[PDB]
RNA sequence: GUAGUAGCAAAUAUUCAAAUGAGAACUUUGAAGGCCGAAGAGGGGAAAGGUUCCAUGUGAACGGCACUUGCACAUGGGUUA
RNA sequence: GUCUCCAAGGUGAACAGCCUCUGGUCGAUGGAACAAUGUAGGCAAGGGAAGUCGGCAAAAUGGAUCCGUAACUUCGGGAAA
RNA sequence: CGACGGAAGCGUCGCGGUGACCGCCUUGAAGUACAAUUUCCAUCGAGCGGCGGGUAGAAUCCUUUGCAGACGACUUAAACGCGACGGGGUAUUGUAAGUGGCAGAGUGGCCGCCACGAUCCACUGAGAUUCAGCCCUUUGUCGCUCCGAUUCGU
């Protein structure tokens, strides 16, 4: 018979299975649609989640209660040091989808990227790309490399660059094995894309060349892991009465008599967290460029001389010294987790998307407690230099 | 370098015993000290002096000292067909007047 | 077959050194840290049991892990009105 | 499950509970991890029985000193109202 | 060798080299006695003995990490960095012990002195704790830098 009362089902069937992701680095499932009329430009970037803080800004939203008022909103700091282009790959459009045609690598590869090709770098002989790097040293070999590039210009329909992070520059991560990913190149003709990619071989691409301030981006990564978990926490089913024999953190009925099988739509206990997620429409509030005032936490209203990093350092992460992005809201994953930034696939036209951000205050008090000092000097002056 | 060597260490038991069950805290301190000697000397055979055991249990089974200053002396075992050639002896060490402040690892002379 | 699976989880708790031994988380000594807390986990007796008492020794079995151990096994001793 | 004798110090009304001395004892197979579910013990913003057959469970009250104590009543009580 | 072919191109075409067929010539077929699979192809795969050329690694266990975790698995680390102390940063509590006081309700002796006194004040936002899953790090101290094991081939 019909259920006595109606409520929506617990959880979403669009995120199944709730298994551990088969990857640690966020995979870009779809790149932005390519517009040939625009200049060649990268579409994605890698970063590392440093921590969270809150900012205060004066809202400019005509017709809103907050118009010309101040609002406090949380933000996430993503440290985004420049990436290094080390190769190019071309794909051909076939009736069976895109097929990888060829992969051309740069002559010189850093030790950090070479570590990505080994499970035990120190114990190995470190032979990776040694024979490949030699054909850059001969005229006949150079001709072959150029011939491969011309082959991509003729047949390739999609061009992606091989780029890796400079993970050594963030000592807090305690990792020397860099992260490598394919970043699609949009804009221009195929020949321009290949020339654009080959020109960056062994060069650095700053985050500013991909993203900018006040634009909406998508963040891709793996959520925080939580291990084996019961239905109440995993799926949000309500608890059973106190007097339930054999426990109350369960689903009471897991199925009718017929079909004589448990269905895949019933909540079950299992892995929770460490799932791949793609979150949309994250506005960029600030882009910090090293060596510029934008890298500091100064604002047009607050002239206190201080850095982005809170006193005592970002908990579990360290001190941010490279380029970084200040992103509204929260980011997937734990501290130190590598996150993938992608350009929006939609046309951003809403007022919120076009709103011009103007920060008034950036909090830099300690996040390891009830921090009340924005700078170490302020704390020292408070206690008479302590 | 030299098989027979003695040094004085400051072991931070507080962080090693963090979140430990009360009824196993002091017993776990003995295991942690035994593990500490093995890494610092590379000798599986570690012997704990009764005086050091007394200090570990001085405040009962729960409240183990946060930091303990000990002397670890690696020496040769001279018994017929010993399972190992060397062994470490962990004993109590004197604390200076200033306490454990600015006190690193020190090598004891002959 | 089930299956080396269910299961060993009440009565707060053990640790260090040395001795003995083929073999020691489990025997013994010493030191420490705890418990019973006198309506006791202390010291006796009535029923009931019947040698379980004591010493020495011990291949196996048994003491639902283990034992060098013993209320087990072997030999001997022990209850005086 | 099974009759009975002896019974220290402190706190306190108290062979209550809690801690200690004499005496006894650490005998309950151990080791490593700290997922779900469970068993046992807890806590919780704002609301306060809306939960549920039903306040089930839990919480709240609790000792002592002084003040004060209604209906009703078989005049004794009710009353620690 | 050269050009072309990318939808799975693994093929096509051109030039040169070379064999066969064909052309001409020569010679043979039987008694294999009336049929008995007309064994002989390319598709890789090879397994071996030789003759040349080419190449001179990884994975896993043990250890480590906690961005992971029931166990597996997963993310890190393994001659320079790592590890153990210590220091600084940060944070929690709320001002340590000792010394001194012409602070302290008072009280007991002596002839102001002495004794008792919870508490109070100064040194003292002091002392204690702070990664165990916090941040930086030799001013400074110390150690270790790898004995091994299991496999894997077109
Ligand atoms: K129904
Ligand atoms: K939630
Ligand atoms: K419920
Ligand atoms: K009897
Ligand atoms: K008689
Ligand atoms: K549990
Ligand atoms: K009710
Ligand atoms: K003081
Ligand atoms: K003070
Ligand atoms: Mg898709
Ligand atoms: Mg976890
Ligand atoms: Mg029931
Ligand atoms: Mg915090
Ligand atoms: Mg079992
Ligand atoms: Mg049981
Ligand atoms: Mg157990
Ligand atoms: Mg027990
Ligand atoms: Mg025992
Ligand atoms: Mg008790
Ligand atoms: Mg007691
Ligand atoms: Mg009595
Ligand atoms: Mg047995
Ligand atoms: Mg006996
Ligand atoms: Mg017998
Ligand atoms: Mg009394
Ligand atoms: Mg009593
Ligand atoms: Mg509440
Ligand atoms: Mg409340
Ligand atoms: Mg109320
Ligand atoms: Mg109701
Ligand atoms: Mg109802
Ligand atoms: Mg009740
Ligand atoms: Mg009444
Ligand atoms: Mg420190
Ligand atoms: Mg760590």
């Amino acid at each position: 018979s019909h259920r006595k009362f109606e409520h929506p089902r617990h959880g979403s069937l669009g995120f199944l299975p709730r298994k551990r992701a088969a990857r640690h680095r966020g995979k870009v499932k779809a790149f932005p649609k390519d517009d040939p009329s625009k200049p060649c430009k990268l579409t994605a970037f890698l970063g590392y989640k440093a921590g969270m803080t809150h900012i205060v800004r004066e809202v400019e939203k005509p017709g809103s209660k907050l118009h010309k008022k101040e609002t406090c909103e949380a933000v996430t700091i993503v440290e985004t040091p420049p990436m290094v282009i080390v190769g190019v790959v071309g794909y051909v459009k076939t009736p069976r989808g895109l097929r990888c045609l060829n992969t051309v690598w740069a002559q010189h590869l850093s030790e950090d990227i070479k570590r990505r090709f080994y499970k035990n770098w120190c114990k190995s002989k470190k032979k990776a790309f040694l024979k490949y790097s030699k054909k850059y040293e001969t005229d006949e070999g150079k001709k072959d490399i150029q011939a491969q590039l011309e082959k991509l210009k003729k047949y390739a329909c999609v061009i992606r660059v091989l780029a890796h992070t400079q993970i050594r520059k963030m000592k807090g991560l305690k990792q020397k094995k860099a992260h490598l990913m394919e970043i699609q190149v949009n804009g221009g003709s195929i020949a321009q894309k290949v020339d654009f990619a080959y020109g960056f071989f062994e060069k650095q691409v700053p985050v500013d060349a991909v993203f900018q301030k006040d634009e909406m981006i998508d963040i891709i990564g793996v959520t925080k892991g939580k291990g084996y978990e019961g239905v109440v926490t995993r799926w949000g089913v309500t608890r059973l009465p106190r007097k339930t024999h054999r426990g109350l953190r369960k689903v009471a009925c897991i199925g009718a008599w017929h079909p004589a099988r448990v269905s895949f739509t019933v909540a079950r206990a299992g892995q929770n967290g460490y799932h791949h997620r793609t979150e949309m429409n994250k506005k960029v509030y600030k882009l910090g460029k090293v060596g510029q005032e934008s890298h500091t936490a100064l604002t047009e209203f607050d002239r206190t001389e201080k850095d982005i990093t809170p006193i005592g350092g970002f908990p579990h992460y360290g001190v941010v010294k490279e380029d970084y992005l200040l992103i509204k809201g929260c980011c997937v994953g734990t501290k130190k987790r590598v996150v993938t930034l992608r350009q929006s696939l939609l046309n951003q036209t809403s007022r919120v998307a076009l709103e011009e951000i103007k920060l008034k205050f950036i909090d830099t008090s300690s996040k390891f407690g009830h921090g009340r000092f924005q700078t170490t000097q302020e704390k020292q002056k408070f206690y008479g230099r302590l | 370098k030299e098989e027979v060597v003695s040094r004085e260490y400051t072991i931070n038991l507080h962080k090693r015993l963090h979140g430990c069950t009360f009824k196993k805290k002091a017993p776990t301190a003995i295991k942690e000290i035994r593990k500490f000697a093995q890494k610092a000397m590379g000798t599986k055979d570690v012997r704990v002096d009764v005086k050091l055991n007394k200090q570990i249990w001085s405040r009962g089974i729960r409240s183990v000292p946060r930091r303990v200053r000990v002397r670890i002396a690696r020496k040769r075992n001279d018994d017929e067909d010993a399972k190992e050639e060397l062994y470490s002896l962990v004993t109590v060490a004197e604390i200076p007047a200033e306490g454990l402040k600015g006190l690193g690892t020190k090598i004891i002379e002959d």
